[PDB]
RNA sequence: AUUAAACCUUGUACCUUUUGCAUAAUGAACUAACUAGAAAACUUCUAACUAAAAGAAUUACAGCUAGAAACCCCGAAACCAAAC
RNA sequence: AACGAGCUUGGUGAUAGCUGGUUACCCAAAAAUGAAUUUAAGUUCAAUUUUAAACUUGCUAAAAAAACAAUCAAAAAGUAAGUUUAGAUUAUAGCCAAAAGAGGACAGCUCUUCUGGAACGGAAAAAACCUUUAAUAGUGAAUAAUUAACA
RNA sequence: CUCUUAUCUUUAAUCAGUGAAAUUGACCUUUCAGUGAAGAGGCUGAAAUAUAAUAAUAAGACGAGAAGACCCUAUGGAGCUUAAAUUAUAUAACUUAUCUAUUUUAUAGUAUAAGUUUGAAAUUUCGGUUGGGGUGACCUCGGAGACUCCGAAUGAUUAUAACCUAGACUUACAAGUCAAAGUAAAAAUAUCUAUUGACCCAGAUAUUUUGAUCAACGGACCAAGUUACCCUAGGGAUCGCAAUCCUAUUUAAGAGUUCAUAUCGACAAUAGGGUUUAACUCGUUGGAUCAGGACAUCCCAAUGGUGUAGAAGCUAUUAAUGGUUCGUUUGCAACGAUUAAAGUCCUACGUGAUCUG
């Protein structure tokens, strides 16, 4: 253009709109993004990503499935740096669903947990920690570091109540409580419980891990050796009594 | 450089003296000091209430021992007591209005009758037109005032005091129309006019820097005073009935604003419109009022009231003209 | 302030479209046209604004009006302009919901 | 144009600049060399794979990855530090 | 060897809404109005303009009838544009003629509104008035304004 | 100086040697009238006109050089002044402490810290609109008139005015307007007139609310003068009405008038000049030298008319031919003596690359 200040190419910053009060500071702040930082974040599942994944051979419905065989499969894609603590089930597809598997996700919903059921299946909810949710999406790196396997913290107080209830199929919930929530939901969305003990695979379903394992078959405080394709097991007492607790 | 109160003194000093020359002294300190407050009883329903609460505080109605429909409680003579801030009564009505107790004297001198029709020009929330409403018991009356803030106060006021049934009859009319305009609309409708012409009002003058006459931007104003004063005073005349009474009010101790005014208006009344006035005498008026009021006998028309250090009431003159046709 | 008729005669009227703001009674309310505080006309109903003057009768209650409208003689009748909108759409309309 | 270099006909230097006008106002004696537009948030275009793309951490309700495609020069009066 | 506060080096490529400058061809489209601003030698937004994409009515005109020569606009017709979405600036001082208001219900003068123009031809003068749809070769041709007036 | 001259040196000019500077778009570089921006060697219309040198003049080339002058602008500076804003272990002071002496609490001091009081200083600033200046002022919103006027940072009345949600007005943005339905209190709109202030940041409470003559009113949390001692970057220039009062011409209501004997003039009309009537200081040029032109003629010359006897005049026309003084007071205005007359004007004070106040 012409001569003068953009021509200069010392025209003011952006936001700048001549001198009366820009547009963006002269609006009262509101605390939509506060905490955004600290809040949870769950990769949601649908039923319908769950059937097709089946159907397609990239999840194995024999075995237990968690995050490490949803990751695995690429069902999931999951960012534990991005406050990611793991994987919702959704009620999306739940009609289409006709399989029968062993699912654990941090997160279920009442009528995710209805086409589960209604299939004959076992559906879970367990809380992994950020120090824990990295390496059980991530196991073989941690394996290289050589550090022994960490223990699973329990849930902060605000989850205490969520993961301890019966209805919501919480891993510390009350083993007892199980049935009769069941056999409400069953009712509600009629259909009639199905017996898992009398299935062949009830072993297989009713496995789970326990509440300070990352892993379903590998203890706190193991060291995996992949280049001598060996586990090493602490002797010491004075471990074992951290890792046991 | 100088305030519009350094001009306003200086103006007293090279005129006001000359003419009152050794009642000057006084007359100077007096403006200075604080002026003296008298409580207007609001009647009504606190008729009673107020005048038995004013007799605790010791003030005595003035209007009282002159006689021995306005009674205005006073402090003693040489007293210096402040009168309580004035309060709401239990129908709503303030109790009585705080007020200079010669600014009555125009109301108690203009004779009001029952059943007349009367006349405010220029009145504004001098407070004459509050104390005016509770004379006038049998009385239709009529205000006017230049501007309209000036004027939307008055409103406020009569709301106050008068009583909405009072207000709602004709009786009590508020307009905001020129003066001498005024008075070729309604000619010899009103039996009593009471005029207090816009002056230079040097106690406020002199106190107050707001709205002073002695600005130097409104120095054309100021000049023009005299004129502004005769054409309102005029007005008032041609407003008037035949046998009317017209009481003609000016704050200022100026000769100039006082006396020359009044006789200059009756004279331009003869000439152009061919009428006559007679001069009215308040002596006996003074006589009466010489132990609340002190006037001083050189005006040849009117009764000035100076204020005193003693009785520091003034400054209000007032004179009252009959028309004779 | 930039007060006018907003709509036309001929347009289409939506419900809430405000037909036009006067500072004073211009123009004075029709069928189906809300008046608002602020003296502004609204629609109420789909319809086409068509003005039309019609013989206006106040209300008994309020005195000026009553007294303005005995002032006048018997043969003369006043008049001011209305703004009307005629309803465009049918409110409702029958369907068979279920063959029981 | 012309048979003919000049005569005859036509024609108000250049740049910047003022309004989109100069008979103005700036700058240039002439030659050689040197002497001033640079970045990928968003967009467009071109491909690879595709509910997935990326050679670790990223993004995704057709996306994702890579490529190409962009934003000058000269000049104050001054201010501070430390020597002289 | 020019002190309202020495000189040298460094900070330092100080900073400059200001002045000056900013290097090949070709084709195409293309405007100094509103708002805010320590603002009026600047910038930002609206409006305008532009490149692409989407799909469908757009411009002139527009009878009756309103609200009063306009604000609005239906069938038509003459004709090809208009709306939406994505990206992006510069621009924000006009110049002159001719119309109409409005300032002192004046002319003028200062504004405001509408219209037009930016020759190589014409008008002693000649960017602004009048004739003139772009630009190309020809030793073709018909023409426009005008080349003063004979009252 | 009237009034200038003569001789000599220097410089100049010529022969010989040596050899700068500012400046320079290109130039084959004319006159007059016209046009134009106080403007023309170059454009328009006439005219003039062999080519080159040497030496002179300074009219033009808005001639060339300088850190000179002038008015205005910059959210450019720097010096000074403080009644500017913010600080201020320069100093001095005192107070409580720390701390060492001492006496039973006490008065002493203080390698320190925390305050209070002065300020030697440091830092930073000079809003906008008013044809310049001091004084007035005005800067936002809305009502009325077509710029002239009125108001406001609302008060009174209010048996107290919910929530939620279609569609729209207005509008750069931000702000500001109206509202069906649904739902809820109660037994539908508070009442006029009209009324503004963002974000940040501080206050309040048991979850709802309050903070601006931020009035320069889109608002810097908080900054005045002054410069002729100045500086830089640039831009510039170098008509209306009224209200009386005077007058002039035409009116003349009137009176008038009286042997080289008379008119004036009410009232009007019309041209001028003032006054009242509407905020509070001013903006190149004499002289010397040489002059070019205009005529609207001052003198010379040629004439008409005359209330021209002769002699002085007055009025008028034609004519631009040559001429058109010397001083004193000295800031131009007077004056004194003369002359046939001591013209009026234009030529960017006519003319400072000719000189000077
Ligand atoms: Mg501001
Ligand atoms: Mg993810
Ligand atoms: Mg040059
Ligand atoms: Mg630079
Ligand atoms: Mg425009
Ligand atoms: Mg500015
Ligand atoms: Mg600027
Ligand atoms: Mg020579
Ligand atoms: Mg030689
Ligand atoms: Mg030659
Ligand atoms: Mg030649
Ligand atoms: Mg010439
Ligand atoms: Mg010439
Ligand atoms: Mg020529
Ligand atoms: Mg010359
Ligand atoms: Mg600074
Ligand atoms: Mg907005
Ligand atoms: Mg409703
Ligand atoms: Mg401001
Ligand atoms: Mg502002
Ligand atoms: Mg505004
Ligand atoms: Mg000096
Ligand atoms: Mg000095
Ligand atoms: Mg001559
Ligand atoms: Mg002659
Ligand atoms: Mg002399
Ligand atoms: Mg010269």
């Amino acid at each position: 253009g012409h001569k003068g200040e953009r021509q200069r190419g010392t025209r003011p910053r952006l936001g700048f709109e001549g001198g009366q009060t820009p547009f963006y500071i002269r609006i009262p702040k509101y605390g939509f993004n506060e905490g955004h930082s600290f809040r949870h974040q769950y990769q949601p599942l649908s039923l319908r990503r769950l059937q097709y994944l089946i159907d397609l051979g990239r999840v194995d419905p024999t075995q237990p499935i968690d995050l490490t065989q949803l990751v695995n499969g690429r069902g999931v894609t999951i960012q534990p740096l991005k406050r990611d603590y793991g994987v919702q089930l959704v009620e999306e597809g739940a009609d289409t669903f006709q399989a029968k598997i062993n699912i654990e996700v941090q997160l279920a919903s009442e009528l995710a947990i209805a086409a589960i059921e209604k299939n004959g299946g076992v559906v879970t909810t367990a809380f992994y920690d950020p120090r824990s949710l990295e390496i059980l999406c991530k196991p073989i790196p941690f394996f290289l570091r050589g550090q022994p396997i960490p223990k699973r913290m329990l849930p902060p107080e605000s989850l205490v109540p969520y993961y301890t209830d019966a209805k919501n199929r919480g891993y510390l919930a009350d083993p007892a409580k199980f049935p009769e929530a069941r056999l409400e939901l069953a009712m509600k969305f009629g259909y009639v419980l199905p017996d898992i003990t009398k299935d062949e695979l009830f072993r297989m379903l009713s496995a789970r891990k326990d509440p300070r394992q990352i892993f379903f078959g590998l203890a706190p405080g193991w060291v995996v050796n992949m280049a001598d394709k060996k586990i090493l097991k602490p002797t010491d007492e004075n471990l074992l009594k951290y890792y046991s607790s | 450089q100088f305030t519009a109160s350094r001009l306003a003194l200086q103006n007293f000093d090279m005129t006001y003296s000359v003419q009152f020359g050794d009642l000057w002294p006084s007359i100077r300190v007096s403006l200075l000091s604080e002026q003296k407050y008298g409580a207007l009883v609001n009647n009504f329903a606190a008729w009673d209430s107020v005048s038995a609460k004013l007799e605790q505080l010791s003030a005595k109605d003035f209007v009282s021992e002159a006689i021995s429909n306005l009674r205005c409680f006073t402090f003693s003579r040489g007293d210096v007591s402040r009168f309580p801030p004035a309060r709401l009564g239990s129908l709503g009505l303030m109790d009585y209005y705080l007020m200079d107790a010669a600014s009555l004297l125009p109301v108690l001198a203009l004779g009001l009758q029952h059943g007349d029709t009367v006349l405010d020009l220029c009145a504004a929330p001098g407070g004459k037109t509050l104390a005016l409403l509770q004379t006038g018991c049998c009385r239709n009356l009529a205000a006017n005032d230049l501007s309209t803030s000036r004027t939307g106060r008055l409103q406020k006021v009569l709301h106050s005091y008068v009583p909405q049934d009072i207000r709602e009859g004709n009786q009590v009319r508020v307009t905001s129309w020129d003066g001498r305009k005024w008075g070729e609309l309604e000619g010899d409708t009103y039996d009593r006019v009471l005029v207090d012409v816009p002056c230079t009002t040097d106690r406020h003058s002199l106190h107050e820097e707001e709205n002073n006459i002695f600005q130097r931007s409104r120095k054309k104003e100021r000049q023009m005073l005299p004129m502004l004063q005769v054409q309102l005073l005029a007005a008032g005349l041609l407003a008037t009935k035949p046998g009317g009474h017209v009481v003609y009010s000016t704050c200022s101790l100026s000769h100039l604003q006082n006396e020359y005014v009044v006789q200059g208006a009756i004279e331009l009344l003869a000439n152009q419109y061919n009428i006559k006035v007679q001069v009215e005498d308040l002596s006996h008026f003074r006589k009466l009022f010489m132990d609340t009021f002190c006037f001083f006998p050189s005006c040849q028309v009117g009764e000035l009231v100076i204020p005193n250090l003693m009785v520091n009431f003034g400054p209000m003159y007032f004179c009252k003209l009959h028309r004779l046709p | 302030k930039h007060y006018g008729i907003k709509k036309m005669e001929g347009h289409y009227v939506h419900a809430g479209n405000i037909l036009g703001t006067q500072r004073q009674f211009r123009w004075h309310p029709g069928a189906h046209v809300g008046l608002g505080r602020n003296k502004c006309l609204y629609a109420l109903e789909e319809g086409i604004v068509r003005y039309t003057k019609d013989v206006y009768v106040p209300n008994p209650k309020n005195t000026e009006a009553v007294d303005l409208v005995t002032s006048l003689p018997k043969g003369a009748v006043l008049y001011k302009t209305f703004v009307h909108v005629v309803p465009a759409k049918p409110e409702g309309t029958f369907k068979l919901v279920d063959m029981l």
